Protein backbone atom coordinates (compact mmCIF):
# COMPACT_ATOMS: atom_id res chain seq x y z
CA UNK A 1 0.00 0.00 0.00
CA UNK A 2 0.95 3.68 0.06
CA UNK A 3 2.24 3.40 3.62
CA UNK A 4 4.17 0.21 2.84
CA UNK A 5 5.69 1.88 -0.26
CA UNK A 6 6.56 5.32 1.14
CA UNK A 7 7.99 3.77 4.33
CA UNK A 8 11.02 2.37 2.42
CA UNK A 9 11.68 4.99 -0.25
CA UNK A 10 15.03 6.80 -0.48
CA UNK A 11 14.85 10.33 0.91
CA UNK A 12 16.71 13.01 -1.08
CA UNK A 13 19.95 14.01 0.58
CA UNK A 14 20.76 17.56 1.68
CA UNK A 15 17.07 18.38 2.24
CA UNK A 16 14.64 18.28 5.17
CA UNK A 17 12.44 15.23 5.54
CA UNK A 18 9.30 17.39 5.32
CA UNK A 19 8.54 20.88 4.05
CA UNK A 20 5.49 23.11 4.53
CA UNK A 21 5.82 26.10 2.20
CA UNK A 22 6.05 25.86 -1.58
CA UNK A 23 -17.93 -24.64 -53.64
CA UNK A 24 -18.46 -27.28 -56.33
CA UNK A 25 -21.33 -29.40 -54.90
CA UNK A 26 -24.21 -26.92 -54.72
CA UNK A 27 -27.12 -28.75 -53.08
CA UNK A 28 -30.78 -28.05 -52.41
CA UNK A 29 -33.74 -29.35 -50.42
CA UNK A 30 -37.16 -29.37 -52.10
CA UNK A 31 -39.15 -31.24 -49.46
CA UNK A 32 -42.85 -31.87 -50.07
CA UNK A 33 -45.81 -33.08 -48.02
CA UNK A 34 -48.07 -36.08 -48.65
CA UNK A 35 -51.31 -35.89 -46.68
CA UNK A 36 -52.47 -39.22 -48.13
CA UNK A 37 -50.05 -41.37 -46.10
CA UNK A 38 -49.33 -38.60 -43.52
CA UNK A 39 -45.63 -38.07 -44.14
CA UNK A 40 -43.30 -35.46 -45.61
CA UNK A 41 -40.75 -36.45 -48.26
CA UNK A 42 -37.44 -34.59 -47.94
CA UNK A 43 -35.22 -35.09 -51.00
CA UNK A 44 -31.74 -33.58 -51.09
CA UNK A 45 -30.13 -33.18 -54.51
CA UNK A 46 -26.45 -32.33 -55.01
CA UNK A 47 -24.76 -31.85 -58.37
CA UNK A 48 -21.42 -30.66 -59.72
CA UNK A 49 -21.71 -26.89 -60.10
CA UNK A 50 -20.45 -24.72 -62.94
CA UNK A 51 -17.46 -23.82 -60.75
CA UNK A 52 -16.09 -27.31 -61.35
CA UNK A 53 -16.88 -26.96 -65.06
CA UNK A 54 -14.77 -23.81 -65.37
CA UNK A 55 -12.08 -25.19 -63.01
CA UNK A 56 -11.56 -28.38 -65.06
CA UNK A 57 -9.65 -26.66 -67.89
CA UNK A 58 -7.61 -24.32 -65.63
CA UNK A 59 -5.55 -26.42 -63.17
CA UNK A 60 -6.97 -29.97 -63.12
CA UNK A 61 -6.01 -30.88 -66.71
CA UNK A 62 -5.27 -27.75 -68.77
CA UNK A 63 -3.73 -29.52 -71.77
CA UNK A 64 -6.33 -32.28 -72.18
CA UNK A 65 -9.09 -31.43 -74.66
CA UNK A 66 -11.79 -32.86 -72.36
CA UNK A 67 -11.21 -33.82 -68.71
CA UNK A 68 -13.50 -34.79 -65.84
CA UNK A 69 -13.44 -34.97 -62.06
CA UNK A 70 -13.16 -38.07 -59.85
CA UNK A 71 -15.35 -37.09 -56.89
CA UNK A 72 -15.58 -40.07 -54.52
CA UNK A 73 -18.12 -39.93 -51.68
CA UNK A 74 -17.57 -41.84 -48.42
CA UNK A 75 -20.58 -40.55 -46.46
CA UNK A 76 -23.95 -39.02 -47.37
CA UNK A 77 -25.48 -38.58 -43.91
CA UNK A 78 -28.98 -37.23 -43.27
CA UNK A 79 -29.56 -36.61 -39.56
CA UNK A 80 -32.50 -35.40 -37.48
CA UNK A 81 -31.48 -33.03 -34.67
CA UNK A 82 -33.31 -31.53 -31.71
CA UNK A 83 -31.13 -29.63 -29.26
CA UNK A 84 -28.08 -31.70 -28.34
CA UNK A 85 -29.58 -34.98 -29.62
CA UNK A 86 -28.97 -36.37 -33.10
CA UNK A 87 -30.03 -39.59 -34.86
CA UNK A 88 -29.24 -40.87 -38.34
CA UNK A 89 -32.16 -41.39 -40.73
CA UNK A 90 -32.04 -44.03 -43.47
CA UNK A 91 -33.25 -43.52 -47.06
CA UNK A 92 -36.22 -45.13 -48.78
CA UNK A 93 -34.28 -47.30 -51.25
CA UNK A 94 -30.63 -48.36 -50.85
CA UNK A 95 -27.80 -45.92 -51.57
CA UNK A 96 -24.33 -47.41 -52.05
CA UNK A 97 -22.31 -45.05 -49.85
CA UNK A 98 -18.88 -45.65 -51.54
CA UNK A 99 -20.17 -44.09 -54.76
CA UNK A 100 -18.11 -42.43 -57.49
CA UNK A 101 -19.01 -39.27 -59.37
CA UNK A 102 -17.67 -37.31 -62.34
CA UNK A 103 -18.39 -33.90 -63.84
CA UNK A 104 -21.92 -32.82 -64.78
CA UNK A 105 -23.45 -35.41 -62.41
CA UNK A 106 -26.54 -35.04 -60.23
CA UNK A 107 -27.56 -37.33 -57.36
CA UNK A 108 -30.62 -37.34 -55.09
CA UNK A 109 -31.35 -39.14 -51.83
CA UNK A 110 -35.00 -39.27 -50.77
CA UNK A 111 -35.83 -39.46 -47.06
CA UNK A 112 -39.23 -40.14 -45.50
CA UNK A 113 -40.04 -38.67 -42.09
CA UNK A 114 -43.36 -38.22 -40.29
CA UNK A 115 -45.15 -34.88 -40.17
CA UNK A 116 -48.64 -29.26 -37.25
CA UNK A 117 -46.71 -26.30 -35.81
CA UNK A 118 -43.44 -28.03 -34.85
CA UNK A 119 -40.90 -27.55 -37.66
CA UNK A 120 -38.09 -30.09 -37.79
CA UNK A 121 -34.33 -29.47 -37.73
CA UNK A 122 -32.14 -31.54 -40.06
CA UNK A 123 -28.46 -31.75 -40.98
CA UNK A 124 -26.79 -32.96 -44.17
CA UNK A 125 -23.13 -34.05 -44.21
CA UNK A 126 -21.16 -34.89 -47.37
CA UNK A 127 -17.70 -36.38 -46.77
CA UNK A 128 -15.93 -36.78 -50.10
CA UNK A 129 -12.70 -36.10 -51.97
CA UNK A 130 -11.65 -35.29 -55.53
CA UNK A 131 -9.06 -37.71 -56.92
CA UNK A 132 -6.58 -35.60 -58.88
CA UNK A 133 -3.57 -37.61 -60.11
CA UNK A 134 -3.49 -41.40 -59.48
CA UNK A 135 -3.08 -41.29 -55.67
CA UNK A 136 -3.29 -37.65 -54.46
CA UNK A 137 -6.59 -36.96 -52.67
CA UNK A 138 -7.88 -33.85 -50.88
CA UNK A 139 -10.64 -34.46 -48.28
CA UNK A 140 -13.77 -32.34 -47.94
CA UNK A 141 -16.44 -32.53 -45.21
CA UNK A 142 -19.00 -29.91 -46.21
CA UNK A 143 -22.15 -29.86 -44.08
CA UNK A 144 -24.98 -27.53 -43.13
CA UNK A 145 -28.19 -27.44 -41.10
CA UNK A 146 -31.68 -26.24 -41.99
CA UNK A 147 -35.37 -26.79 -41.20
CA UNK A 148 -37.90 -28.98 -43.02
CA UNK A 149 -40.29 -26.26 -44.24
CA UNK A 150 -42.71 -26.40 -47.17
CA UNK A 151 -59.56 -34.65 -49.46
CA UNK A 152 -60.42 -38.29 -48.79
CA UNK A 153 -62.26 -37.15 -45.66
CA UNK A 154 -65.22 -35.20 -47.07
CA UNK A 155 -67.17 -32.81 -44.84
CA UNK A 156 -70.66 -31.37 -45.29
CA UNK A 157 -71.34 -27.71 -45.95
CA UNK A 158 -73.73 -25.85 -43.59
CA UNK A 159 -73.55 -28.77 -41.14
CA UNK A 160 -71.16 -30.69 -38.88
CA UNK A 161 -71.65 -34.25 -40.20
CA UNK A 162 -68.67 -36.12 -41.62
CA UNK A 163 -68.27 -38.90 -44.19
CA UNK A 164 -65.47 -41.38 -44.80
CA UNK A 165 -65.18 -44.66 -46.68
CA UNK A 166 -63.55 -47.34 -44.54
CA UNK A 167 -61.79 -48.72 -47.64
CA UNK A 168 -61.64 -45.71 -49.95
CA UNK A 169 -59.38 -47.60 -52.41
CA UNK A 170 -60.60 -50.91 -53.86
CA UNK A 171 -59.78 -52.89 -57.00
CA UNK A 172 -61.89 -55.71 -58.43
CA UNK A 173 -62.53 -57.51 -61.71
CA UNK A 174 -65.24 -56.02 -63.92
CA UNK A 175 -68.68 -57.54 -63.51
CA UNK A 176 -68.17 -58.66 -59.90
CA UNK A 177 -70.32 -56.91 -57.32
CA UNK A 178 -68.30 -55.27 -54.54
CA UNK A 179 -69.17 -53.56 -51.26
CA UNK A 180 -68.14 -50.27 -49.66
CA UNK A 181 -68.74 -49.34 -46.02
CA UNK A 182 -69.55 -45.62 -45.84
CA UNK A 183 -69.07 -44.32 -42.30
CA UNK A 184 -71.15 -41.36 -41.10
CA UNK A 185 -70.18 -39.26 -38.07
CA UNK A 186 -73.00 -37.11 -36.67
CA UNK A 187 -72.50 -34.80 -33.69
CA UNK A 188 -74.44 -31.62 -34.49
CA UNK A 189 -77.77 -31.51 -32.64
CA UNK A 190 -80.23 -34.11 -33.85
CA UNK A 191 -80.73 -37.11 -36.15
CA UNK A 192 -81.11 -36.95 -39.92
CA UNK A 193 -82.83 -38.75 -42.80
CA UNK A 194 -80.14 -38.40 -45.47
CA UNK A 195 -80.67 -40.55 -48.57
CA UNK A 196 -77.89 -41.79 -50.87
CA UNK A 197 -78.41 -42.39 -54.58
CA UNK A 198 -76.35 -42.89 -57.75
CA UNK A 199 -77.81 -41.28 -60.88
CA UNK A 200 -76.88 -43.01 -64.15
CA UNK A 201 -77.78 -40.05 -66.37
CA UNK A 202 -75.42 -38.09 -68.60
CA UNK A 203 -74.98 -34.64 -67.12
CA UNK A 204 -75.72 -32.09 -69.89
CA UNK A 205 -72.60 -30.37 -71.21
CA UNK A 206 -72.33 -26.55 -70.97
CA UNK A 207 -65.19 -24.79 -75.32
CA UNK A 208 -63.66 -26.24 -78.48
CA UNK A 209 -64.84 -29.54 -79.93
CA UNK A 210 -61.88 -31.43 -78.44
CA UNK A 211 -62.58 -30.25 -74.89
CA UNK A 212 -66.33 -30.65 -75.43
CA UNK A 213 -66.00 -34.29 -76.46
CA UNK A 214 -63.52 -34.97 -73.66
CA UNK A 215 -66.10 -33.63 -71.20
CA UNK A 216 -68.87 -35.71 -72.77
CA UNK A 217 -66.77 -38.88 -72.61
CA UNK A 218 -65.98 -38.21 -68.95
CA UNK A 219 -69.64 -37.67 -68.10
CA UNK A 220 -70.72 -40.76 -70.05
CA UNK A 221 -68.18 -42.96 -68.28
CA UNK A 222 -69.36 -41.54 -64.95
CA UNK A 223 -73.02 -42.07 -65.82
CA UNK A 224 -73.05 -45.63 -67.21
CA UNK A 225 -69.88 -47.11 -65.71
CA UNK A 226 -70.92 -48.15 -62.19
CA UNK A 227 -74.38 -49.08 -60.90
CA UNK A 228 -75.51 -48.98 -57.27
CA UNK A 229 -77.59 -52.04 -56.35
CA UNK A 230 -79.28 -50.16 -53.45
CA UNK A 231 -80.46 -47.06 -55.28
CA UNK A 232 -82.62 -44.53 -53.41
CA UNK A 233 -81.59 -46.11 -50.11
CA UNK A 234 -83.06 -44.74 -46.87
CA UNK A 235 -80.41 -44.54 -44.16
CA UNK A 236 -82.75 -45.07 -41.18
CA UNK A 237 -81.52 -42.84 -38.33
CA UNK A 238 -78.24 -41.25 -37.26
CA UNK A 239 -78.78 -40.19 -33.61
CA UNK A 240 -76.66 -37.34 -32.25
CA UNK A 241 -73.10 -38.01 -31.09
CA UNK A 242 -73.15 -41.43 -32.73
CA UNK A 243 -71.84 -43.13 -35.87
CA UNK A 244 -73.37 -45.40 -38.49
CA UNK A 245 -72.28 -47.56 -41.44
CA UNK A 246 -74.12 -47.38 -44.76
CA UNK A 247 -73.38 -50.72 -46.44
CA UNK A 248 -73.43 -49.75 -50.11
CA UNK A 249 -73.36 -52.43 -52.82
CA UNK A 250 -72.19 -51.84 -56.39
CA UNK A 251 -71.27 -53.71 -59.55
CA UNK A 252 -69.14 -52.40 -62.42
CA UNK A 253 -69.87 -52.81 -66.12
CA UNK A 254 -67.29 -50.58 -67.87
CA UNK A 255 -63.60 -51.12 -67.14
CA UNK A 256 -61.61 -48.08 -66.07
CA UNK A 257 -60.29 -46.02 -63.18
CA UNK A 258 -63.11 -44.19 -61.39
CA UNK A 259 -60.92 -42.05 -59.18
CA UNK A 260 -63.04 -39.69 -57.04
CA UNK A 261 -66.20 -41.04 -58.63
CA UNK A 262 -68.98 -38.49 -59.13
CA UNK A 263 -72.67 -39.34 -59.49
CA UNK A 264 -72.75 -40.93 -56.04
CA UNK A 265 -74.23 -38.01 -54.11
CA UNK A 266 -76.17 -38.06 -50.84
CA UNK A 267 -79.23 -35.85 -50.33
CA UNK A 268 -80.09 -34.59 -46.84
CA UNK A 269 -83.86 -34.31 -46.39
CA UNK A 270 -83.64 -31.47 -43.85
CA UNK A 271 -82.18 -28.58 -45.90
CA UNK A 272 -81.92 -30.11 -49.42
CA UNK A 273 -78.15 -30.49 -49.24
CA UNK A 274 -76.47 -32.13 -52.24
CA UNK A 275 -73.05 -32.86 -50.76
CA UNK A 276 -70.74 -34.78 -53.10
CA UNK A 277 -69.97 -37.63 -50.72
CA UNK A 278 -68.61 -39.75 -53.57
CA UNK A 279 -65.30 -37.86 -53.77
CA UNK A 280 -63.83 -40.19 -51.12
CA UNK A 281 -63.75 -43.23 -53.41
CA UNK A 282 -61.05 -44.59 -55.72
CA UNK A 283 -62.74 -47.56 -57.39
CA UNK A 284 -60.63 -49.34 -60.03
CA UNK A 285 -62.51 -51.96 -62.06
CA UNK A 286 -60.62 -53.94 -64.69
CA UNK B 1 -34.62 -30.45 -8.95
CA UNK B 2 -33.51 -31.61 -12.40
CA UNK B 3 -34.57 -34.91 -14.00
CA UNK B 4 -33.08 -36.62 -17.08
CA UNK B 5 -34.51 -36.41 -20.61
CA UNK B 6 -37.90 -38.10 -21.11
CA UNK B 7 -39.56 -39.48 -24.28
CA UNK B 8 -42.98 -38.81 -25.83
CA UNK B 9 -45.59 -40.66 -27.90
CA UNK B 10 -47.66 -39.17 -30.73
CA UNK B 11 -50.52 -41.53 -31.78
CA UNK B 12 -50.11 -41.46 -35.55
CA UNK B 13 -53.30 -43.33 -36.50
CA UNK B 14 -55.45 -46.39 -35.91
CA UNK B 15 -56.10 -48.66 -38.88
CA UNK B 16 -59.90 -48.96 -39.15
CA UNK B 17 -60.91 -45.75 -37.38
CA UNK B 18 -61.92 -42.16 -38.16
CA UNK B 19 -60.68 -39.97 -35.29
CA UNK B 20 -61.31 -42.78 -32.79
CA UNK B 21 -64.88 -43.69 -33.71
CA UNK B 22 -66.36 -47.08 -34.56
CA UNK B 23 -69.59 -49.07 -34.68
CA UNK B 24 -70.05 -52.54 -33.19
CA UNK B 25 -72.86 -55.00 -33.91
CA UNK B 26 -73.21 -56.19 -30.28
CA UNK B 27 -71.82 -59.71 -30.49
CA UNK B 28 -69.19 -59.54 -33.21
CA UNK B 29 -65.55 -59.24 -32.14
CA UNK B 30 -63.09 -57.18 -34.20
CA UNK B 31 -59.49 -56.00 -34.00
CA UNK B 32 -57.28 -53.21 -35.31
CA UNK B 33 -53.75 -51.80 -35.04
CA UNK B 34 -52.48 -48.88 -32.95
CA UNK B 35 -49.41 -47.05 -34.29
CA UNK B 36 -47.17 -44.86 -32.11
CA UNK B 37 -43.59 -43.59 -32.26
CA UNK B 38 -41.11 -42.40 -29.64
CA UNK B 39 -40.47 -38.93 -31.04
CA UNK B 40 -37.51 -38.38 -28.71
CA UNK B 41 -34.03 -38.70 -30.22
CA UNK B 42 -31.78 -39.26 -27.19
CA UNK B 43 -33.00 -42.27 -25.19
CA UNK B 44 -35.64 -45.00 -25.41
CA UNK B 45 -38.28 -46.47 -23.12
CA UNK B 46 -38.07 -49.87 -21.42
CA UNK B 47 -41.51 -50.30 -19.81
CA UNK B 48 -44.97 -50.17 -21.41
CA UNK B 49 -48.22 -50.95 -19.59
CA UNK B 50 -51.64 -50.80 -21.26
CA UNK B 51 -54.69 -50.63 -18.95
CA UNK B 52 -57.97 -50.01 -20.84
CA UNK B 53 -60.71 -48.47 -18.71
CA UNK B 54 -64.02 -47.74 -20.40
CA UNK B 55 -66.93 -45.54 -19.31
CA UNK B 56 -68.72 -48.29 -17.37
Amino acid sequence: TLDKYSSEEILPSFEPVYSWSSSLLNMRLRNISLKSEHCILSSLDFQTSKASEQLTKKFIYPQEHNSFLKLNFQEISYKLIDGTSQIELDPICPLKVPLTAFSYDSISATFKLVLSTQPHRVKITLAYELELHPNLKLPVRTSWETEVTLTSLVNSKLSNVKFKFINSNIKVIKGEKFTMRLQIINSSSSPLDLVVYYNNTINPIPLTLENQYQLHNKYRKIAEGIILLSNDYKIPVVPPRETYFADLRFIGIMSGYYGTLSGLKVLDLNTNELIEVGNGASVLIQ
Amino acid sequence: KILPEQPQLELLSTSKMTRNSWMMLDGTKTDFHITVRNKSLSCAINHIKIIPMNNI
